[PDB]
RNA sequence: UUUAAUCAAAGUUAUUAUUAAAUAAUAUUGAUUUUGGAUGAAUUUAAUUUUUAAUUAUAUU
RNA sequence: AGUUUAAUGUUUAUAAAUUGAUAAUUAAUUUGUUUUAUUUUAAAGUUUUUAUGAACUGUGAUUUAUAGUUUAUUAUUUUUAGUUUAAUGUUUAAAUAUUUAACUAGUGAUGGCACAGUUGUUCUAUAUGUACCUAUAAAAAAUAGUAAAAUUAUUUUAAU
RNA sequence: UAGAUGUUUAAUGUUAAUUAAUUUAUUAUUUUAAUAUUUAAUAUUUGUUUAUACAAAAGUAACUUUUUUUGAAUAUAAAGAAUUAUUAUUAUAAAUAUUAUUUUAAAAAUAUAAAAAUAAAUUAUAACAAUCUAAAUAAAUAAUAAAUUAAAAUAAAAAUUUUAAAAAAAAUUAAAAAAUUAAAAUAGGGCAAGUCCUACUCUCCUUUACAAAGAGAACGUUUAUAUGUAAUUGUACUAUAUUUAUUGAAAUAAUAAAAGG
């Protein structure tokens, strides 16, 4: 027991598992609206199809492309792709203070703009003479 | 685990200092066999060769300076015997004596040529009179080894790594794993995507048999 | 309750709410190890509360070194 | 979501209860695992052990707790008909490495003149 | 951990910075829009790939009211 | 705190600047209303409305010889009493005097007028006091 | 400004009517915004003890991971290795072991000395099972008349150094490997 | 050997240290070792409110 | 170790008031490069916001007969090492211990699970909820505005 | 002697512009946390003899090399009242192991415990016997303004008397008794108000409500409305009025606070 108290304290590995949807698997949505050939019963190659394609994040898998009017049942897991993984509260130091400015925060992403060099801001200053 | 009393790491840290971080002395110029004369503390003046430096104490053995007596405690064989040596001294109270002007003199590693410096560069350079010097090297030992379990210096140099018949076969072992899940990363990419497309190539067959 | 000091090796008596004790058997006194905590030092090794820790250096550099 | 016969008994007074790791090559289906899901399960077998009810402690009796991380790895399910049937000895480091003495041999050490 | 981070909403200018969402359909709470793709674009570039009269075109105002958004203020400009 | 010990080793809260008060809590509505300094400084006299202040039945058959709408001065120790509340604004100084009851035009300005102000070009010189600008007529939210 | 809250009861003093409580704690003059310590400390997460009961912590770090990516594979500048290659026994980790094993089966001088016992005492470490010895005999000493091995999982050694501070050899296992025939150590006497 | 019994405490000690606290406007996915371990949901903290965002005056109401 | 009301007004340079209001003016006559931040110390009942607690003592629900005895009775009257009381102990072998003192006879119960503080159990004692029921834990101020108690500096120069 | 008619510190002090004799004016009676006494020549300790069962949780001050299985992996001793302390921690199994801690050469009170008298086991008994020294070793506790006393008599102060005054003549030491000294302006009656208590007719802010409006009221909600005391509260022409109707009650048997004897 004396061991637990100062070993149970340790932070466990984290990570964002984001919402897993069962109900609306966007997998099979690259079957959806795709014209089928008559005599070969497939999916003839559709070239206008993968730019409907409303691409849908995902964990396991890259992005899942889906036809845009299908698209509206995946608009948490959009907002929890751009939301950065980590909780807020330790990327709080990033929002508080005049950094506040320097920040994207779309969809709670705290992650840099682009900022230029120092040597950049130099020359880019001297360039204009002034 | 248990820390020390207060009053016990102020007698440990003062014993052993150098295990901070660095604590050598950044460029590193007493070397044995050089000519240094002490400064301050006990004996300010006196002149003599080094013969041994513990460098990571930032001290100095320099013969007939700071000498004492070696006490040498012995078991039943050997009684109590003594003997006289000199001790380390710390290099921060000890300067050069100067091959020419015999005098202080700082001693910095240099670099870029002069007079047909062999890579082109000076190793110890006097500040006063000019006259550089080598910084030699620390010897290794000479008679260090056991025939009966040394590998002579000639079967560590018998190339055996011919590239054109084992990198070939290597990239062989890799390509077949990468070759293999990649292709097994198709199960569900077929069996999963296969029942989907026969709910469309199951519609097509109902959509041509209904307009009939 | 809590009539002396609030040190371990205090003088007058305490109480174990107020000032609730480690049970400490034998430890050292504002004054030095006497010779009775000592006859662990040489036998048990460390004092016998086992909360001190053992410095045996300055002895290593009596006889060893 | 393992073998059951690793959380209670596969016979009658409990053998195969315990913690088992496996290496991350076999299929064969462990239990030990580090989520904190799975932790105050995983320290009782540490701290606690497992008490059967025929009256014997299987994982843990005396003092010292045993060592969940150098277990070595699993390498069957137990059968009725022997102590263990072993299903992958793809685990099983067998070293299978031969050595020579006969040309150009490689002294452990090397010398230098 | 994210894989692909996706893409801002409407990105579709070359020289101005996309739109903040909500307008353009997303969560509120930002009265700027910033395009990664178009920062890390340098000038040379940016000005490249577009002409004077589509300069013109993109750098369009619609100050009191916004150009996504039909009948609504720019939300850019309110006070949230 | 001794040199270091675990009142010192850990970390409680911090503090910070305490900020201030109202600079003129102590002219406080309920004088403004009642009462009004007159007279001349080293003269400073607090005169108060005099009379009764009964609202009887319907009596009060003269209306005439009803209070005589008088100032009349407060007894010489409230003075002291309100005053008190007054100087401390800057005690241990002979030199100040008492803040004032009623404002005056150089607290008013003195107080928008200082170094730190000089840009402030809105609300300086008594904007507060005038009537406002006449807003725009395209004005609207 | 904020205006400080106001404390000197007088002339007004009505607290009683639009006067809300300001009793409430003062957060303006703490205002200095940096965390203060939880009351009851919670202890460092290093475990301190030593002794014969050291436990395993099970709780999975972050930054053990981080170390370990970057001793398979440089981590920051490297890119990962295909899934198909890192899950494979050619992953180089585990190629590393099929061909060169990095064991230390330390036998006892103290057990076979001048006596002569059938039953030799190895300190192997803690991840060799019984199988894994008696092939780590056969093969590497052709020792192969083992007929059973038993297992003591024994935790390392403490000691405490000259100074005193707490120190312990690695832990290791006990195997009783049961010879058949009775072997000893011919101690040049 | 006799002490009749009593009566006093003033003013110096070795051999080793560089730590705390405030101050500084240039870091930041949680301080205390190697995740899941089935290949899956364990490792999810999001919502327009003086919030780790901290406000140059004495007038009017 | 230990307690906080700025003992000073030197050149640029200028600061008056008055009606209940509009307003009115011999509003007589000062001061100030604009002076602002401070207000003992210790200290009761309390409040408040979140939290925790059934290893204690409280009441379920799974135990369906390892003991001696009276009466025919399977009830029994009992047995009673389980049941509401009196001395010693008095920092005691114990932060409630040993003996004294008042009735009931387990086919219905030792914890399974369960409850929690402006409130649980409740055989309804405003008893008991881990050795002070003011429950415990954390953070805080109105809390001696209270015969409260403290408040660090000899040799002085005005009185009642 | 010495400024003065008596309560807001004196300082280039080894010039914080120095470097060998600074010999630095510096200390808060008590609330602090460390030490040192006094209780203390002490209280309590004191190890020469008893009758043996098994689990688990429980610890891990901890060691192991020596035979765990024929199961692979794993693990085989140790407590809890703070303790090496009043103690068979007993779910189970049990029945002829001498199976391994208890000082002292005195006396009283006390404490346990003990032959005889005004058919039973009892009495009370504060009756013999019996057990409990000392010294040696070890050592705590509460308490502490100090005395120059302290025997003994004897008067003096809103006073209750700690002192002082006259008059005496009071020696050490150990032991044992507790007479005096070191632990509350109280107990009991008789009265009157108050809190507690019950009770509603009339009092206030309750919320939980119910009905009403609103939607062709399958229900979810938002306004306008007086119900229970739900339930907490509180209720003794110049004159000459006015600031109180605004909940009402009960030996409410006990508490509290007063007076009175």
């Amino acid at each position: 027991s004396h061991q637990l108290k100062r070993i149970l304290n340790k932070k466990s590995l984290h990570k964002y598992n984001w919402d897993p949807l069962h109900m609306y698997d966007p997998r099979k949505l690259v079957h959806a609206n795709r014209y089928v050939d008559h005599d070969t019963y497939e999916e003839k190659y559709d070239p206008h199809w993968e730019h409907n394609a409303h691409l849908v994040p995902d964990q396991q898998f890259y992005n899942i492309p889906v036809p845009k009017e299908y698209k509206d049942a995946y608009w948490w897991r959009d907002l929890q792709a751009r939301r950065v993984q980590c909780p807020t509260e330790w990327v709080h130091f990033r929002m508080h203070t005049k950094d506040k400015l320097k920040y994207d925060f779309q969809d709670l992403a705290f992650r840099k703009k682009f900022e230029y060099s120092y040597e950049d801001v130099v020359a880019n200053a001297k360039d204009m003479c002034s | 685990a248990r820390d020390l009393e207060s009053h016990q790491k102020i007698q440990i840290a003062g014993r052993y200092p150098y295990f901070s971080p660095d604590y050598e002395i950044k460029p590193w110029i007493w070397y044995p066999g050089d000519t240094v004369e002490v400064v301050s503390g006990e004996g300010a003046g006196q002149r003599g060769a080094i013969i041994a430096v513990v460098k990571y104490k930032n001290e100095i053995l320099v013969q007939n300076v700071n000498v004492q007596d070696v006490v040498i405690p012995a078991s039943e064989t050997r009684p109590e015997q003594v003997v006289q040596r000199e001790h380390p001294i710390s290099v921060l109270r000890v300067r050069h004596v100067d091959p020419s002007t015999n005098q202080l003199c700082h001693l910095e590693i240099v670099k870029v040529r002069n007079k047909e410096t062999g890579e082109l560069e000076e190793r110890r350079i006097s500040l006063e009179s000019g006259a550089l010097l080598p910084i030699p090297a620390p010897e290794e030992t000479v008679e260090a080894g056991d025939p009966l379990k040394d590998t002579a210096i000639q079967d560590a140099d018998e190339e055996t790594y011919d590239r054109e018949k084992e990198m070939p076969l290597l990239v062989v072992r890799r390509l077949q794993a990468m070759e293999n899940y990649f292709v097994d990363s198709l199960q569900k990419s077929h069996e999963y995507h296969k029942a989907l497309q026969m709910r469309n190539a199951q519609d097509m067959q109902t959509f041509q048999k209904d307009v009939l | 309750y809590q009539r002396g000091s609030w040190a371990p090796g205090s003088k007058h008596q305490k109480h174990m709410s107020l000032n609730p004790t480690m049970y400490l058997y034998r430890f050292a006194g504002p004054h030095g190890p006497g010779p009775y905590v000592m006859k662990y030092w040489w036998t048990l090794g460390c004092f016998p509360t086992g909360i001190e820790r053992p410095f045996r250096l300055p002895e290593f550099l009596a006889s060893y070194q | 979501k393992w073998p059951a016969w690793m959380d209670h008994g596969a016979d009658g007074t409990g053998f195969g209860i315990g913690l088992n790791r496996t290496h991350p090559l076999s299929k064969l289906r462990g239990n030990l695992r580090r989520n904190p899901s799975e932790i105050p399960r995983v320290l009782n077998m540490m701290i606690q052990g497992v008490w059967h009810k025929s009256g014997n402690k299987l994982y843990f009796r005396g003092g010292k707790p045993p060592n969940p991380s150098t277990h070595p790895y699993l390498t069957g399910e137990p059968c009725p008909v022997y102590g263990w049937k072993v299903t992958d000895p793809g685990v099983i480091r067998e070293f299978n490495l031969p050595q020579p003495e006969d040309k150009t041999r490689y002294k452990p050490y090397v010398a230098l003149q | 951990v994210a894989p692909w981070v996706p893409p801002p909403r409407h990105d579709v200018k070359v020289t101005m910075p996309p739109p903040p969402g909500g307008e353009v359909g997303g969560s509120y709470g930002v009265s700027t829009g910033y395009s990664d793709r178009l920062a890390r674009t340098p000038y040379w570039k940016r000005m490249a790939l577009s002409t004077y009269a589509l300069r013109m075109k993109e750098n369009e105002t619609r100050y009191p009211m916004s150009p996504h958004r039909e009948g609504e203020y720019d939300l850019r400009y309110t006070v949230t | 705190p001794k040199a270091g010990c675990e009142e010192i080793t850990r970390q409680g809260r911090r503090v910070v600047l305490k900020p201030q008060e109202y600079f003129a809590q102590h002219r406080m509505q309920v004088w403004q209303m009642r009462f009004k300094e007159m007279g001349p400084p080293f003269s400073r006299v607090w005169v108060a409305l005099g009379g009764k202040m009964r609202r009887r039945r319907i009596g009060r058959q003269i209306d005439v010889k009803d209070m005589r709408y008088y100032w009349r001065p407060i007894e010489p120790q409230y003075q002291r009493l309100y005053m008190s509340r007054l100087r401390i604004k800057d005690h241990s100084n002979k030199r100040v005097q008492p803040m004032r009851l009623r404002a005056t035009n150089n607290d008013i300005g003195q107080a928008s007028s200082l170094k730190e102000w000089e840009r402030s070009s809105d609300r300086k010189y008594g904007a507060a006091l005038a009537p406002p600008k006449k807003r725009d007529f395209e004005f609207r939210v | 400004r904020f205006y400080r809250p106001l404390v000197n009861q007088g002339i007004n003093l009505w607290r009683s009517r639009m006067g809300r409580l300001h009793k409430g704690w003062t957060t303006w003059e703490y205002n200095r915004d940096v965390i203060p310590d939880p009351r009851p400390f919670p202890e460092p997460a290093v475990n301190n003890y030593f002794g014969r009961s050291r436990i395993w912590n099970p709780i999975a770090g972050k930054i053990g991971l981080v170390n370990r990516k970057a001793e398979e594979w440089g981590w920051p500048h490297q890119r990962p290795p295909p899934t198909g290659l890192r899950r494979s026994p050619e992953y180089f980790p585990f190629f590393f072991s099929r061909y060169f094993p990095d064991v230390e089966v330390r036998l006892v001088l103290d057990s076979v000395l001048n006596n002569e016992t059938t039953r030799p005492i190895f300190h192997i470490p803690q991840d060799m099972s019984k199988q894994e010895l008696v092939n780590y005999l056969k093969n590497i000493y052709n020792i192969d008349n083992v007929v059973r091995i038993r297992v003591r999982n024994m935790r390392g050694r403490r000691f405490k150094n000259e100074v005193g501070e707490i120190k312990s050899l690695p832990d290791y296992k006990v195997a009783v490997v049961e010879l058949d025939s009775p072997v000893s150590i011919v101690f040049k006497q």
